[PDB]
């Protein structure tokens, strides 16, 4: 929050606006999906390549 | 080969009896051509069939057992 100030004389603040309150936000939201994908045939795959690694 | 083939298929149009000399060298040359296109499969191992500590399958390869498919 944030507020201002008045300069008078005489402190009379009878007619002049006194500090509003207002109160502000800030969202987060998600994104999209990191997706990598493959396919293959699992016998070629595990012809030199064992656990999947 | 094709045209001894052609002929045993084709004299039947005139009715001709092939003569045993042209059956053999059809035949012989039959052969020859089946000869030249022979290929012999190989066979693979199964799959699970397990490969021996003397290949090294710790960081020679990670092959515990043979692929043996494709």
């Amino acid at each position: 929050h944030q507020f201002s100030s008045l300069r008078t004389p005489t402190g009379d603040i009878s007619g002049q606006n006194k500090n509003n309150l207002i109160s502000g936000k800030a969202t987060g939201r998600v994104g999209n999906y990191i997706t990598v994908a493959v396919e293959y045939q699992q016998l070629e795959e595990a012809i030199k390549l064992n656990q999947l690694e | 080969a094709v045209g001894y083939q052609l002929l045993l298929r084709m004299l039947s149009d005139y009715s001709l009896e092939p003569t045993p000399q042209v059956l053999s060298n059809a035949q012989r040359s039959y052969d020859a051509l089946m000869t030249d296109t022979l290929v012999v499969p190989s066979m693979r191992r199964r799959g699970d069939f397990p490969v021996g500590q003397g290949n090294k399958y710790d960081v020679f390869t990670s092959d515990r057992y043979y692929p043996g498919d494709l």
